[PDB]
DNA sequence: CGGGGGACAGCGCGTACGTGCGTTTAAGCGGTGCTAGAGCTGTCTACGACCAATTGAGCGGCCTCGGCACCGGGATTCTCCAG
DNA sequence: GCTCTAGCACCGCTTAAACGCACGTACGCGCTGTCCCCCGCGTTTTAACCGCCAAGGGGATTACTCCCTAGTCTCCAGGCACG
C-alpha cells in the first residue's frame, strides 16, 4: 500500500446522496470539488488570521469566520450561510 | 439626524477636478450620475468591510486603521495612515 | 471682445495644475455627511474622526482617478476625446468586478 | 468506561468534518488558540455553497439529458450564478471550458 | 456549382461549436516541446510531468480565452468586429500588467 | 537536444480554435504572432515562479501541484490538480 | 499616561542619513514608509509561508525567503536583493 | 443511574417539538401504529412552511417599515406566493384583509 | 384557578427569531400562526390515515407522509420539505 | 419506444362530443386546444397523486383502486369502482 | 483562389459641454462646551489546547456493468438559394 | 470601571465653490465610397496520435544523526514619550 493522500471524497458523494440520489460523479469533477474546497477553506482561515492580527486576538472561533464570511461571500449567500451556521452551532451547543 | 440624498454633496466640480487628475479632457454631462453612482457602489463595499470590522471589535466609532484593513482586503492597500 | 482661450487649453491647463497637485480635490463636509449618511444607512450611531474621513477621501480619489485612467485610455482606444459612461461600466467590467 | 466515539459533524448534524476542518485550521497555522464555534461553522458554510453548487451541477446535467456530472456541467452551473461568479471571477475550472455568453451584434441579423 | 457558405456562417459555426465543446485547442505535444524549450531557458534539463504540461495547457488556454473575452469587449467597444493588437495592448493595459 | 523554433509549435488555427472558444469571430492577420508573443511572455511569468518553487524543493522534475501553486500566486487559481 | 506605539521612526531616518545626509523628512512621508516597510513586510512573510506550507517546511528559512525575493520582488531589484542577503547573512555568521 | 434528558427536537435539530406532535398525531386518532420518522417528519414540514412564511411576513413588515408582524403582513405573504395561494385558496384571515388587487379596466383610461 | 391552554407560542417566536431577528410580533399574528399550523397538520394527518387506510398498513411511517406531502404539499415546497426532512431523520438516526 | 403526442388522441371531433354532452350548441376553433391543455392538467395531477400512492404500493401496475382514492382526494369523487 | 466582409476616413451635420463671468451659500476657518466611548486597568472565568487510548469512518485497491464512448442512418434545422 | 479626549453639538464671519446661463467652438458619428484583407474550401503534406517497446532519473520514502531554534532568566540600552 502506499500514503494515505487526504480528500473530500466520501462527504462529495454524501451530500450529493442527499441533494441528489441518482445522479453520479466523474473524477474530474471531484478534482473540481477538492480544489474548491481547498481554495475557500484557504480564503476563509487566511481572512480568519487576518481578523485574529487585526484586532490583536489570539483566538478564533465562530465570531471572526461570521465577520469573514460577511466579507467574502456577497449577501444572499452571506445571510444563508451565517443562518445554517447559526444553526450548527446551537446544535453543536445542544450536542 | 437623518439625511436621505446628500450624494450630491460631491459636486460635478469635483469630479471634474478628479477627472482632471485623471487626466481625462472632455467630460461628458451623462458621466456625472455613474461616477457618483460607482462611487456610492465602492463606498458601499468599503463601508459594509469596514463596518463589519467595527462591529466585529464591539466598537461604536469607525478607525481608518479599520479603514485601511477594508483597503487590504478589497485589493486597494493605501499608505499613510497606520496600516 | 474680451480674453477667452479656445476649448482644451483651459483643459490643459487644468489637467497641467492637478496632476502637480498634491492637495484634496473634494470637498470635506459633504463628504464626512455622505459617509455618515452610508453609515445609518447600515448601522445608526456610527462616529467617525477625521483621520478616518481623510482615508476614505484618499481611497476615494485613488479608486476613481484610477478608474479615469483605464477610462481614458478607454477613450483614446475608441479614437474619441469626449468619454462616455460605456468606457466605465466595460472598463469596470475588464478590471473583473 | 468511556463513553461511545460520537462523531462532531453529527454533533453539528452535517458531513463536513469537525475534525478535519479544526486540523487544518490548527496545523494552517492562522491563530494560537481556535474557538470551538470556528471548524463547524466553516464546514456549515462549505456544505451550504457545496449542496448548492451541486444542486446547480445536477440540474445542468438533467438540463443535458445526462446522468454524471461532468466539469462543463459544473463551469455551467458557477456562470449562471451572479453571486457565485463575484465569489469565483478570479478562479478557473479544469475541462469547463467556456459557458456560452454570445455578444448580441457580432451575431447575424 | 459546389456549395460554398457565406463569410461569417462558418465563423458563427465554430464558435457555437467550440463553445459547445470541452476538449483541448491546441496539440499536445509541440506544446510540451515548447515549454520544455522555455523551461531550458531558465534552467536546464528539467522534467515535466504529463499531468502537469496539461495543467500549463489548460491554465494558458484559460488565460487566452480571457484575455480574448477582453478583446471581444474592446472589439464591440471599437465599433468593429476585427480584433487587432490595440485592442490586445488596451485589455492587457486595463488589466494592470 | 536544444530546441530553438516551438513557439511556432502552437499553430495559427489552433490559435483560432481558442478565439473561437473565446467568441472572436473575425481575426487581424497580425493576431496570432501577437498571442503567441503574450501566451510566452505568460509563460515565463508562470514558469520562472513554478522553476523557483522547484528549485526551492531540491527537485528537477517539474509537477503539477507547483504549477496550481504558481497559477495561484498571480491570483488566476486553478481547479482540478489541487490536493 | 499614554501607550507607546511601535514604528520604524528612527531607523529609517538613519538609513535616510545614509543615503541622503543633507536631506529632511516629513511626517506623512513617515507614515508611508511605515505603511510601507508593513504592506512589504506583510507580503513577504505571506509568501513564505505559503512556500513552507507547499513544501511541508515547517520553519521559515533564508532559503525560502530569497525564493519568495525571486517570487514577489521582480527582475533586476531580486538579484540585487539576493546580493545584499547573501552579503549580510555572511557578514552575520562571520560575526 | 439515569440518562440526561435530551428532547427529540435537539437530537433531530429542529425547534418544533417531536413529542408535541407524536403526541397530537397518537390522539389525533389517526392510525393505532405510527413509525417514528413520522411525527419528526411532520415538524420538519412545518419548520419549513413556518420559515417561509415567517421570512416573507418579516419582509413585508420591512417593506411597510413596521417592526411586528400583523396579520395585514400574513395576508400580503400568503397571497403574494402561488403555492401557498395553492395551500391557502380556502382559508379565512382575521383582520388580514385582502391583496391589494385592482382589475386593469378598473383604473382609468 | 386557570385551567392552561396549550398553543404553538414559543415556537413561533423562536423560529421568527431565527429568522428575522429584528421583526416583532403581535398576538392576532400569532393566532393566524396557530391557526395555519393546526390547520395544515390536520390536513397531513387526516392525508396519512387515509394512505393507512387505504394501502391496508397499520402504521404511519415517514414514507407515508413523504407520499402524502407530494400529494398535499406542491412541487418546489414539497421537494425542499422532503429533503429537509431527509436530513432531519438521518440527522435522528444519527442521535 | 417513448410517445411524444398522444394528447391529439383525444381529437378534437371527440372534444365536440363531449362538450355536446354538456350542452355547448357552438364552439370556436380556439376552445380545444386549452381543453386539451386542461385535460393534461387535471389529468397530470390526478397521476402525479396516482404514481404517488403506486410508488407508495411498492408496486409496478396501476390499479383503479388509486385512481379513486387520488379522485377523492382532489375532490371529484367516482362512482362504481370503490372497494 | 476566391471572395465577401470589414475598416476607416472625408464630408457633412447636428450636437453638447468648455469656458467666461456674476451670485449664493454654504463650505471653509476660527471658537466653545460635553460627553460618548476609546482606551487603559483589574477579575476572572470561559475556554481551548495537549496527550493516552481507542475506535470507526475514511481511504488504497479491485471488480463490475451499464451509462456512456464509439458507430451508423434519416430529419430537422440553419442557411442559402432560387424561384 | 474610570477617565479623558477628540468627536458631537452649537456658534459666528467670508468670500471660494457652485451654479447657472450664454456664446462658442469642437465632437461624434453616419453615409458611403474605397480599398483591402483574411475566412471558406479544396488540395497536399506531414508529423500527431496511437500504440508499442526499452531504459533509467529521480520522487518519494525510510532511517539517522546532528543542526538548530524557541523559550526563559536576566540584564542593559537604544527607541519612544515628552519637551
Amino acid at each position: 500500500k502506499r500514503s494515505r493522500k487526504e480528500s473530500y471524497s466520501v462527504y462529495v458523494y454524501k451530500v450529493l446522496k442527499q441533494v441528489h440520489p441518482d445522479t453520479g460523479i466523474s473524477s474530474k469533477a471531484m478534482g473540481i470539488m477538492n480544489s474548491f474546497v481547498n481554495d475557500i477553506f484557504e480564503r476563509i482561515a487566511g481572512e480568519a488570521s487576518r481578523l485574529a492580527h487585526y484586532n490583536k486576538r489570539s483566538t478564533i472561533t465562530s465570531r471572526e469566520i461570521q465577520t469573514a464570511v460577511r466579507l467574502l461571500l456577497p449577501g444572499e449567500l452571506a445571510k444563508h450561510a451565517v443562518s445554517e451556521g447559526t444553526k450548527a452551532v446551537t446544535k453543536y451547543t445542544s450536542a | 439626524k437623518v439625511l436621505r440624498d446628500n450624494i450630491q454633496g460631491i459636486t460635478k466640480p469635483a469630479i471634474r477636478r478628479l477627472a482632471r487628475r485623471g487626466g481625462v479632457k472632455r467630460i461628458s454631462g451623462l458621466i456625472y450620475e455613474e461616477t457618483r453612482g460607482v462611487l456610492k457602489v465602492f463606498l458601499e463595499n468599503v463601508i459594509r468591510d469596514a463596518v463589519t470590522y467595527t462591529e466585529h471589535a464591539k466598537r461604536k466609532t469607525v478607525t481608518a486603521m479599520d479603514v485601511v484593513y477594508a483597503l487590504k482586503r478589497q485589493g486597494r492597500t493605501l499608505y499613510g495612515f497606520g496600516g | 471682445k474680451p480674453h477667452r482661450y479656445r476649448p482644451g487649453t483651459v483643459a490643459l491647463r487644468e489637467i497641467r495644475r492637478y496632476q502637480k497637485s498634491t492637495e484634496l480635490l473634494i470637498r470635506k463636509l459633504p463628504f464626512q455627511r455622505l459617509v455618515r449618511e452610508i453609515a445609518q444607512d447600515f448601522k445608526t450611531d456610527l462616529r467617525f474622526q477625521s483621520s478616518a474621513v481623510m482615508a476614505l477621501q484618499e481611497a476615494s480619489e485613488a479608486y476613481l482617478v484610477g478608474l479615469f485612467e483605464d477610462t481614458n485610455l478607454a477613450a483614446i482606444h475608441a479614437k474619441r476625446v469626449t468619454i462616455m459612461p460605456k468606457d466605465i461600466q466595460l472598463a469596470r467590467r475588464i478590471r473583473g468586478e | 468506561a468511556r463513553a461511545k466515539a460520537k462523531t462532531r459533524s453529527s454533533r453539528a448534524g452535517l458531513q463536513f468534518p469537525v475534525g478535519r476542518v479544526h486540523r487544518l485550521l490548527r496545523k494552517g497555522n492562522y491563530s494560537e488558540r481556535v474557538g470551538a464555534g470556528a471548524p463547524v461553522y466553516l464546514a456549515a458554510v462549505l456544505e451550504y455553497l457545496t449542496a448548492e453548487i451541486l444542486e446547480l451541477a445536477g440540474n445542468a446535467a438533467r438540463d443535458n439529458k445526462k446522468t454524471r456530472i461532468i466539469p462543463r456541467h459544473l463551469q455551467l452551473a458557477i456562470r449562471n450564478d451572479e453571486e457565485l461568479n463575484k465569489l469565483l471571477g478570479r478562479v478557473t475550472i479544469a475541462q469547463g471550458g467556456v459557458l456560452p455568453n454570445i455578444q448580441a451584434v457580432l451575431l447575424p441579423k
